[PDB]
């Protein structure tokens, strides 16, 4: 389902990497949201101008 | 300012594409990690390849 | 540590309960931060104004 | 706008607190789930209370 034969013999490292990638989930989503809304506010300012 | 607005819309599209792609991909990663840590959170060690 | 004996004899169902809790974690945070983050930008804007 | 700043600071304090608590309790429950499915991911079946 993920990978096709993917180090099933010893997979703990992969769980750790996926935990890191979930941290990346949080970081990336928060960063994207904040940046896009700040530039939306910039859009609003430009609109009023 | 209209050119700025056009570029800003382009940037909105870029941010939305990035956010979508990352959120989906890492959500499926979340599902895979949950399956691993549920069905085989070192249940392979219980198996131990004995 | 959580629950006091809390049906430890056969606790399976609780794990699924925790999953819901886990979900409500992300939501409960993803919104929260954003909100404060939102006002942060607005605050800056206000300050600038 | 300075009164708006005061209200914004109030809201920021409220949300900061609420997020801190909620994340703490939910993370502790998450760690509880991990301890369950790590120490006893149906490992009680191998224990089996024999």
């Amino acid at each position: 389902r993920q990978g096709r034969q993917y180090q099933a013999e010893d997979l703990e490292a992969l769980q750790n990497e996926l935990e890191a990638r979930q941290e990346a989930l949080s970081l990336s989503v928060n960063e994207g949201g904040e940046r896009r809304m700040e530039m939306r506010q910039e859009l609003e300012q430009l609109k009023q101008k | 300012l209209r050119q700025r607005h056009t570029e800003l819309e382009r940037e909105v599209s870029r941010f939305e594409d990035q956010t979508q792609q990352q959120r989906q991909q890492y959500a499926q990663a979340k599902e895979s990690l949950t399956t691993l840590n549920r069905l085989i959170p070192q249940v392979t060690l219980l198996l131990d390849e004995t």
